[PDB]
């Protein structure tokens, strides 16, 4: 429209801009996190466009490090630097402080890029806009198993069960009715991908999927196409 | 070189020797190392005279948009402190001893000692130069308090002619100034008018 | 800061509505004429003032660039003052370089550029003046008329401001390219009058001349010995 | 409709309204109280939680070991002027090895936040702050609005439905000053009573509790430790 | 090289010599080491003559622009101050000793510059090698209000005495007279030494020298 | 001619157990051939769980010290937890490193207790090359004092003797020992002896007098 | 549309900016200053919008350099802007000069800072007026006020804020000139009782510094004694 | 100090002393002149300890992030180009450093020896330090890439040996390690008083 | 400063029961020359707090008007607080430490006394930024010189009497104006106490020079 700025507020004071992002993410494919003791769990739809397209090159769930993996929903190509900014603030807590970073600082680190938006004296070269994608951030530290969701507000909180993307409302509605503390890694897949089986629209296989899981002993593994077609027939 | 300034009653008194000397030789021999950075105050360069020059009419120009500005008439210790500024900002690559002298209506006639390194005093009398080594003993000895224009004069003549006596680099002819409420009036001294002590003869 | 976003762009017609303005604008500018001679060139203006009261001699509507170039214009004043100003830096520039007066071709240039620069550049409009350099180059005589857009063209002969259509349509009637530069002055006195509206004086019309001596704006003596034709 | 979009226009009026729209987001916020006493300063906080399953945003943040904050409205300004807040305390004690003075600091953090709102395109940081802190002079505290205007208070609340929270302290106020600090804390939390909707009740899970004092350095008491002071609340209608 | 500048009642006198030295070998018998800064004003130089004849060109253009803008004559002090400002700036890197005159609406003006910044008004002044040889001269036979005449014959013989004295000066003497009716430039004003006529022949016939290759490549013309 | 460096003396210790970590330091500080006060302790603590001994030029470790308290504060606000000491060992030698072109003129030791509990202790380099060792001494006295601690407690050159795990009491009066001997045979060390001990309580000091020079 | 920036004339040649700048600082409370023959005094109308905030919040009045004082209407928040203004001039005067500011050239240095941001659209003219007073023994009391649009002018007695007429009035039946800084407190706080609107104005604190002789060139606030006697003569005279 | 490597038919052989020294005092003898860089490629240190370790652990830092954007593991040449390149910024400024990165690839076992100065060279034996030269003939008249794994070990150890036999300034412990294509392990980390019992 | 020009010799400082006093001759030095002779290098930070300072007299007086412009800043915000002399103390550290950094060195050496919250301070800063608390401090000879007897009485009595240090501090100065040589007899003697900053004139050391007869 051009008639107002980026950084303006609405009456009600709910900054357009962040709030038209938001609203953005809802195109965004599903994901869901669910958070253990034994572990945390990260699910994704991959959405193939057409079957031309080779599903493995969708890279929607990623790795920070070998403790912290996250998922993604909205415009990826946003998501792409602030994992990278991830990246390299682990690493470099890592050269300095010879230890793992743990989520909530990372995701903190990350989040601050958020809402540095602005044209006016920002900087040589920055952003003219907020970043329109949600975070999953989940991971295992000194603390125990984590999950945090960042929005494009840059409010990261912890959650131990989330699921973002279009169809937001009726998983989370469904993981309130599934969840609970005691529940085990595998019982959690299981949920997970059964609510992914509820909204997705095209039938749920190995194909059209992408899961990855962080318990305490081992890293961030993502589940390949075998795992994943054991898994589901399970289910 | 050898400059030299006292405070009397009502003003002050400057004095300077006219010679500037590139090693042993004599580029300028009746130079002019008073210099009015304004109506009624002036300054007495010593050391670099590239330096000095362009401090003064540095501090001249910032003095007198300062004193437009301000619509009275400028203080001795403002320019003396601008001077301080900038030789201290400029300490490590500027060789300039100052001495400052006016009057302004506050605070009458002032004498102010700004020498190589950026510091600034007000003192009652103040020499600079490579000839104000040979006449420290005579003006600490001949000094009184109160003394007139007159007196001021001879002695600042007296001192200048004996520094440009023993002293090689200062030389020539004295130039003074008197500074007061009514005005600056210059002279210059030249062959007999200098102060003539006798040399030792066997 | 500034505005860093250019303030002329293409209209659907695909015409910079800013240049053409600006051109109105000199177009509603005081009559300016030069003519090209075959041992000189001459140019005139009229510096019709609103007033007894204004002082004929305070300001200069021709002005030298160097020894030998000088120009006039017609417009605006001050955009005309800045531009001078600059072209008598960059013909000094050229003579710090190269230890040679300028050449008019180059000066002009160099000022279309300018003009050009404040054409395409952010938050400022174009300059509202349309110039007329004259020099003295190789023993050849030369006149440029520079545009608000920043395009040069060389006449033998032209007009600027007010009815320049006519005036131009009476050059073209008048102008012989044999001309010495006493009837060349003579013709632009000339056309000039025809849209004065007014009584012609020493005071209210300006003029200067080039030729192998140099540049050089007739005194108010000189002009009314040639007024008196 | 023409003056409400930019910062740097006033209106015929008067009046930036950029500056009331981004007070009005610190007036859509997770409601938190301030409070005082000869001895102590206390902030306490109703974090809120965006679903069931979701932890409650937390609301105090340590900037020194004798200054804290409380905050309503955008966390990202919120964070953002706190790490400002942090670095000038912490090159406070480099330079001065001292503890900073909690109105310097807000001195600097009006500065800060005044610099946006005269200036074109950048907004105001529209966050509201509870700033706690014990000095030399004794306990301290400062609110601060998105206009760069600060306060000095015996206790305050910002957020939604805080005037109830105002009006209780205004009555309560005269006992405050020399209450204990288990008094304290329980009528500020009292206090945030209020602001709750009648249905929603105080618990663990939704109660932050920070203090400073004397000798106690800033300590945020989270839900499992806040169960001391919230056992002694008797009940609200 | 030496340079010397001379006031007298109406004007001003400025010369110099010719030679130019690379090293300890001449490399021009005639160089001219005064330069036009105005109609009114000009300048010698000394010390590094690269650096001489750049800032001088510069101060000319600077001065070139004021005149004309302001309209009037360009005055000695605007030049002085613009020089020791540069001069000052760069520290006495630039190794630029110059002799500065010229005769504006106060009267005629002689500031002697060194190339550290320092400035000095005077009568008469010399700068270059054989300076202390044309001061000898001066404060021998310098008078005030002195005429155009004797006034040149003052800076011929200081000028002179530089040039039979020094090495690093010769081969002629030039003078510029400056007034406020008139300028007078005089490029060999006198010639006090010659080369000696060549005895003996030594003129190469054609075929003298071997060549090994040879190529020509004419020239259209018109 | 301006010389940024001088050497103010100092000589600093760490000894690590099984359950403890003490480090232990002279208080003379001394230019030149001049003492400029006896009573200023080497040994700082940074945390509950750490000390930090730093001997050389005193202006870097006052800077180093600030420096160091500060970045674990921000730690703190960023990370929500106290700095363990491999950690404050890394964020030293990045920081002593930084200024690898102009350096801190001081030779520092970490002692702490680290997260497993056992004592440890961090020997840095002037330039930031940072070893972890059981025992190191630091200063002026530094080889004086290294050979007796690598015959006692590391049981050097020493055939047939029982590997005892060294005990509180025993590192105390070794400390103690060893000080006193450098303390005779040293001029840059001797006016006291400030013994911070850090152990799962907390860190308790102790002050014991030496011969004034 | 010609109301939207500052670097937009109207057609009838005014600048629309500004002067809603001037009515922001004409809705705000009354302050005012006198100027007498020993020194100069101010005085403000603190309205306490609740009962919360503590005495001292949103002080009115700073003290921008030790031998100069200042009182502010309009936003406040533009106010400290400017005090911190006003106080790195004074101190780089200090430090270049060697000596205090004098109050003229402080008043023209940040109303052309005042003045700087009316030009240009980037920035919006600053909400506040404010009054500037100091003493010295050479120079003597002097009061300036600065408006919105960058003008500066000295007065005997000056108003800002929505009472700035009626006080005014009662400022000019006074004859400060021959009157003292002991007496010119205690006619402050008259003018401002007077000129406070109990209905419109729920309660105020009232904020009193002075300048002058008897602070041997001091800005400070009123010792509490003075200001209790000075508040107890206004409220009888008041009725 | 004293450092080798070299490659042979089951990998990379590197071995190291322990010793660190500032003039002619032993600061330490239990200093690991190796750093783990990552479980895949590792790095020695000659010259600047400080220098040597720092720098390398900011090409592990660099070498973790191409890991994770490129989802393949680095190669040694390229470890080697990123540190020849960061240092050679630093060139004339007083670095002393001196190091061999080894590793496996797709190519194959790896081998580079970088410097302060900027060489950059891969090889198949390599000794850097003081006693490199001593080492240096040893390993020349005992290196074979036919050899069994553990006569590498043995001539790496005793090249070591012979170094701290001659050179002063370099002692203390062996600090043997293997790399091979799954990754690196310790194999040893014998004292050399130890080995002189069983050498003579 | 790479070099300074215009030296001030040592100061001395001890710190009695309920404050604390340093004293300074009233010399700026032009290399062996005593140019002038009447100058104060001591100097009131505030109430609480003087300082005196070593070396070139130039720096010093740039400090005065740094440190001057910072508690008047103090006093401007009317907050109630006020530097410490420990926290001056660390801010003047930090100055000469970056300074030096830069090879930029303030050639001067300074001594921070002062009395707050009923303790008395006292420390040291050198050019280079080494900094430290005593009880008793000297520069310059100084050091040398008269902390030896300021040491030895306060090691023999922890605690003194402001007339004890009083005569203690005349009794160093006398002996810094025989066996110095950049010294003069003019000094000014600065304390500090409950009461505040009080700094007298220039006091004469009556020195005795009964050995010449010898």
């Amino acid at each position: 429209e051009y008639d107002r700025g980026v950084n303006t507020f609405s009456p009600e004071g709910r900054l357009f801009q962040v709030e038209y992002a938001i609203e953005a993410i809802k195109l965004g494919s599903t994901a869901i996190g669910i958070q253990t003791s034994e572990g945390v769990c990260l699910a994704v739809e991959k959405r193939i466009t057409s079957p031309l397209m080779e599903p493995s090159s969708i890279e929607k769930i990623v790795e920070i490090d070998a403790h912290i993996g996250c998922a993604m929903s909205g415009l990826i190509a946003d998501a792409k630097t602030l994992i990278d900014k991830a990246r390299v603030e682990t690493q470099n807590h890592w050269f300095t402080y010879n230890e793992t970073m743990t989520v909530e600082s990372v995701t903190q680190a990350v989040s601050n890029l958020a809402l540095q938006f602005g044209e006016e004296d920002a900087d040589p070269g920055a952003m003219s806009r907020p970043f329109g994608v949600a975070l999953l951030f989940g991971g295992v530290d000194e603390k125990g198993p984590q999950l945090f969701h960042m929005d494009p507000s840059g409010t990261f909180v912890q959650c131990d069960a989330r699921a973002i993307g279009s169809a937001s409302e009726g998983a989370q509605s469904s993981l309130q009715e599934v969840y609970h503390k005691s529940m085990t890694l595998k019982e959690a897949i299981k949920s997970s991908l059964i609510i992914l089986k509820q909204v997705m629209e095209e039938k749920l296989n190995a194909t059209n999927i992408e899961l990855a899981t962080v318990q305490p002993g081992q890293n961030f593994h993502m589940f390949t196409k075998e795992e994943l077609e054991e898994v589901i027939k399970d289910i | 070189t050898t400059i030299m300034a006292v405070q009397f009653d009502g003003g002050v008194v400057l004095g300077a020797d006219s010679r500037t000397t590139t090693g042993s030789y004599i580029a300028n021999r009746v130079t002019d190392k008073l210099t009015p950075i304004h109506d009624r105050i002036f300054c007495c360069r010593s050391g670099s005279a590239a330096d000095t020059q362009a401090v003064a009419d540095a501090v001249t120009y910032q003095l007198g948009f300062h004193s437009i500005e301000l619509n009275e008439p400028p203080l001795v210790h403002t320019a003396a402190s601008l001077f301080k500024e900038m030789c201290y900002r400029y300490r490590e690559d500027l060789m300039a001893g100052i001495i400052i002298a006016g009057w302004d209506p506050q605070e009458g006639g002032q004498v102010y000692s700004v020498p190589m390194g950026g510091m600034m005093v007000r003192q009652s009398f103040a020499i600079g130069g490579s000839g104000s080594s040979y006449i420290y003993g005579y003006v600490d000895a001949t000094y009184r308090e109160g003394m007139t224009k007159e007196e001021c004069l001879q002695f600042t003549a007296n001192a200048l002619a004996l520094a440009m006596e023993r002293d090689g680099s200062s030389g020539g002819v004295i130039r003074l100034a008197a500074i007061a409420e009514s005005g600056v009036e210059r002279q210059v001294l030249l062959g007999d008018q200098i102060p003539k002590f006798a040399v030792a003869t066997l | 800061r500034g505005y860093s976003f250019s303030l002329t762009t293409f209209s659907p017609s695909g015409k910079l509505v800013q240049i053409e303005y600006a051109l109105a604008a000199v177009a509603g500018g005081a009559p300016s004429v030069g003519i090209k001679a075959a041992n000189g060139v001459v140019l005139a203006t009229e510096k019709k003032q609103k007033s007894i009261l204004y002082d004929e001699r305070s300001v200069h509507k021709v002005e030298p660039i160097t020894k030998h170039i000088g120009l006039v214009y017609s417009g605006m004043g001050p955009d005309y003052r800045v531009l001078v100003h600059r072209a008598r830096k960059l013909a000094q520039q050229y003579y710090l370089v190269y230890q040679e007066p300028i050449p008019t071709a180059q000066l002009v240039q160099r000022v279309a550029s300018v003009m050009q620069e404040y054409t395409q550049s952010g938050g400022v409009r174009p300059f509202g003046v349309s110039l007329l350099i004259c020099g003295w180059n190789e023993g050849r005589p030369y006149l440029f008329q520079s545009d608000p857009s920043g395009a040069y063209f060389a006449w033998k002969a032209t007009a600027m401001g007010k009815n320049y259509v006519n005036g131009k349509t009476f050059l073209e009637k008048r102008y012989n390219e044999d001309l010495e530069l006493e009837d060349a002055i003579h013709t632009a006195i000339l056309t000039l009058k025809e849209s004065f509206e007014g009584q012609m004086t020493e005071d209210n019309i300006e003029v200067g001349i080039c030729n192998e001596a140099g540049f050089r704006r007739l005194t108010p003596t000189e002009v009314k010995d040639y007024l008196a034709a | 409709n023409q003056y409400d979009n930019d910062v740097t226009v006033w209106s015929p009026q008067g009046r930036i309204h950029q500056i009331e729209y981004a007070m009005e987001a610190v007036k859509q916020g997770s409601a938190t109280v301030g409070l005082k006493s000869k001895t102590h300063a206390v902030l306490v906080a109703l974090k809120r939680a965006q679903s069931e399953l979701a932890a409650h945003q937390k609301k105090i943040l340590h900037v020194d070991n004798h200054i804290g904050i409380s905050i309503a409205g955008l966390t990202a300004d919120a964070r953002l002027l706190c790490n400002f807040m942090r670095q000038e305390c912490l090159d406070s004690r480099f330079v001065f090895d001292r503890p900073l003075p909690v109105s310097r600091l807000v001195s600097l953090i009006g500065s800060k936040t005044q610099i946006p709102t005269q200036r074109y395109g950048r907004r105001p940081y529209g966050v509201g702050l509870l700033i706690a802190g014990y000095d030399d002079m004794g306990p301290h505290i400062f609110q601060t609005c998105p206009s760069a205007n600060y306060f000095d208070c015996r206790a305050m609340s910002i957020g939604a439905r805080s005037q109830s929270a105002r009006t209780y302290l205004e009555r309560h106020m005269s006992e405050f000053m020399e209450c204990n600090l288990n008094e304290l804390v329980k009528h500020g939390l009292r206090a945030l009573r209020e602001t709750l909707p009648a249905e929603q009740d105080l618990t663990t899970k939704n109660v932050s509790i920070g203090i400073v004092g004397k000798d106690l350095e800033f300590t945020i008491y989270d839900d499992d430790d806040v169960s001391p002071f919230l056992e002694g609340l008797e009940e609200r209608p | 090289t030496t340079i010397a500048g001379v006031v007298y009642k109406d004007g001003i006198v400025l010369g110099a010599d010719t030679r130019a030295t690379e090293g300890m070998v001449v490399a021009d018998k005639n160089c001219s080491k005064i330069h036009f800064i105005s109609p009114n004003i000009y300048c010698c130089g000394a010390g590094t003559a690269a650096d001489t004849d750049m800032t001088t060109q510069l101060i000319s253009s600077n001065l070139e622009l004021h005149s004309l803008s302001t309209g009037r004559l360009p005055r000695v002090v605007t030049a002085n101050r613009m020089l020791k400002q540069m001069l000052f700036r760069y520290q006495g890197y630039i190794g630029a000793a110059l002799v500065l005159g010229g005769v504006d609406v106060t009267g005629p003006h002689l500031y002697s510059i060194y190339p550290h910044g320092s400035t000095d008004k005077l009568p008469y002044v010399t700068m270059g090698s054989g300076s202390l040889a044309a001061m000898a001269v001066f404060e021998d036979k310098f008078r005030p209000d002195m005429e155009e005449e004797e006034a040149k014959n003052l800076v011929s013989e200081a000028i002179a005495a530089g040039i039979f004295n020094d090495l690093g000066s010769g081969s002629n003497i030039d003078l510029c007279v400056i007034s406020k009716n008139k300028l007078d430039f005089l490029r060999p004003y006198t010639v006090p030494n010659k080369k000696g006529t060549r005895l003996g022949r030594y003129r190469c016939e054609k075929g003298t020298t071997a060549v090994l290759t040879e190529k020509i490549t004419p020239l259209e013309i018109e | 001619r301006f010389s940024p460096y001088v050497f103010n003396g100092g000589t600093i210790l760490a000894i690590a157990g099984e359950d403890f970590a003490i480090v232990a330091s002279d208080t003379r500080l001394s230019e030149g051939f001049s003492i400029h006060t006896r009573d200023s302790p080497k040994c700082y603590k940074l945390t509950d769980k750490t000390v930090i001994g730093c001997s050389g030029f005193h202006g870097d470790c006052l800077t180093l010290t600030k420096i160091i308290e500060a970045r674990l504060k921000m730690y703190k606000h960023s990370n929500n937890k106290a700095m363990t000491t491999g950690a404050i060992a890394a964020m030293l030698s990045t920081i002593l490193y930084s200024r690898r072109f102009f350096p801190y003129y001081v030779y520092n030791i970490i002692g702490g207790l680290d997260e497993e509990g056992k004592g440890a202790v961090y020997s840095f380099d002037p330039v930031g090359s940072y070893q972890r060792d059981s025992f190191k001494a630091g200063g002026s006295a530094s080889a004086m004092l290294q050979p007796l601690l690598d015959n006692q407690v590391g049981f050097k050159n020493m055939q047939n003797v029982e590997h005892v795990p060294l005990s509180l009491d025993r590192a105390m009066r070794l400390v103690k020992d060893v000080f006193i001997s450098a303390a005779e045979r040293d001029v840059y060390t001797g006016d006291a002896l400030r013994i911070c001990i850090v152990t799962k309580e907390g860190i308790r000091e102790e002050t014991v007098s030496l011969r004034k020079d | 549309g010609y109301d939207l920036s500052a670097s937009t004339f109207s057609p009838d040649g005014r600048v629309f900016q500004v002067e809603y700048a001037m009515k922001a600082v004409e809705n705000s409370s009354t302050a005012i200053g006198i100027r007498c023959k020993d020194g100069v005094v101010f005085g403000v109308e603190k309205l306490v919008l609740s009962k919360l905030y503590e005495e001292g919040s949103n002080k009115r009045l700073f003290n921008v350099d030790r031998h100069v004082g200042m009182a502010v209407a309009g936003l406040l928040a533009d106010a400290r802007s400017l005090a911190d203004i006003a106080r790195e001039e004074a101190s780089n005067f200090r430090s270049n000069f060697g000596y205090n500011i004098p109050l003229k050239h402080l008043a023209d240095r940040v109303a052309m800072y005042v003045h700087a941001y009316t030009l240009y659209s980037a920035v919006r003219p600053f909400g506040c007026s404010f009054m500037l007073g100091s003493y010295s023994v050479n120079d003597g009391a002097q009061l300036y006020m600065i408006d919105p649009s960058g003008v500066s002018y000295g007065y005997w007695g000056c108003a800002i804020g929505k009472a700035r007429q009626a006080a005014k009035t009662e400022i000019e039946k006074l004859q400060m000139k021959e009157m003292t800084c002991r007496d010119i407190v205690k006619e402050v706080a008259k003018i401002i009782y007077i000129v406070h609107d109990e209905v419109k104005d729920k309660a105020f604190e009232l904020e009193l510094s002075w300048v002058g002789e008897l602070t041997n060139g001091r800005h400070e606030i009123v010792p509490k004694d003075i200001r209790e006697e000075a508040e107890k003569y206004a409220k009888e005279s008041l009725k | 100090t004293t450092t080798l490597a070299f490659k042979f038919r089951h990998g990379v052989i590197v071995a190291a002393d322990s010793r660190a020294t500032a003039g002619a005092y032993i600061a330490s003898q239990t200093v690991k002149k190796v750093i783990e860089i990552n479980p895949y490629l590792l790095g020695t240190m000659a010259g600047g300890a400080a220098d040597c370790s720092f720098w390398e652990r900011l090409l592990a830092r660099q070498c973790r992030i191409y890991e994770l954007r490129n989802k393949e593991r680095i190669s040694v040449a390229a470890a080697s180009k990123l540190l020849a390149n960061m240092v050679y910024q630093y060139k004339g400024m007083g670095l002393s450093m001196g190091t061999m990165i080894c590793g496996w690839d797709k190519r194959g076992p790896g081998l580079y020896y970088v410097d302060s100065e900027g060489n950059r060279i891969s090889g198949a034996t390599f000794s850097v330090g003081s006693g490199s030269v001593y080492a240096y003939g040893v390993m020349d008249r005992g290196y074979s890439y036919d050899l069994e794994v553990e006569q590498a070990y043995d001539l790496a150890r005793r090249a070591i040996y012979q170094a701290t036999y001659r050179d002063a300034y370099s002692g203390g412990a062996v600090n043997l390690y293997h790399v091979r294509e799954d990754g690196w392990i310790r194999v040893s980390s014998d004292n050399v008083a130890d080995l002189h019992e069983k050498y003579s | 400063t790479q070099n300074p020009m215009v030296t001030g010799t040592s100061v001395l400082g001890v710190k009695f029961e309920g404050g604390v006093v340093i004293a300074a001759d009233m010399l700026g030095s032009y290399g062996s020359l005593a140019r002038f002779r009447n100058i104060s290098r001591i100097m009131r930070v505030n109430n609480s707090t003087m300082l005196g300072a070593s070396g070139d007299y130039a720096d010093f007086q740039y400090l005065k008007q740094v440190l001057g412009q910072m508690v008047i800043d103090e006093e401007l915000l009317g907050d109630g607080h006020s530097y410490s002399p420990r926290a001056i103390h660390s801010w003047l550290t930090r100055a000469m430490y970056s300074r030096r950094s830069k090879m930029n060195p303030l050639w001067n050496t300074m001594v921070i006394g002062g009395y707050a919250d009923g303790e008395s301070f006292l420390g040291y800063v050198d050019m280079l930024g080494v900094a430290y608390e005593a009880p008793s401090l000297a520069t310059g000879y100084g050091a040398y010189l008269a902390q030896p007897l300021l040491r030895e009485v306060l090691e023999k009595q922890p605690v003194l009497s402001q007339t004890e240090a009083r005569d203690l501090v005349e009794r160093c100065m006398r002996v810094l104006y025989y066996r110095d040589a950049r010294s003069y007899n003019r000094f000014q003697i600065a304390t500090v106490t409950e009461k505040g900053v009080e700094i007298e004139g220039p006091l004469s050391t009556e020195t005795n020079w009964d050995i010449a007869h010898m």
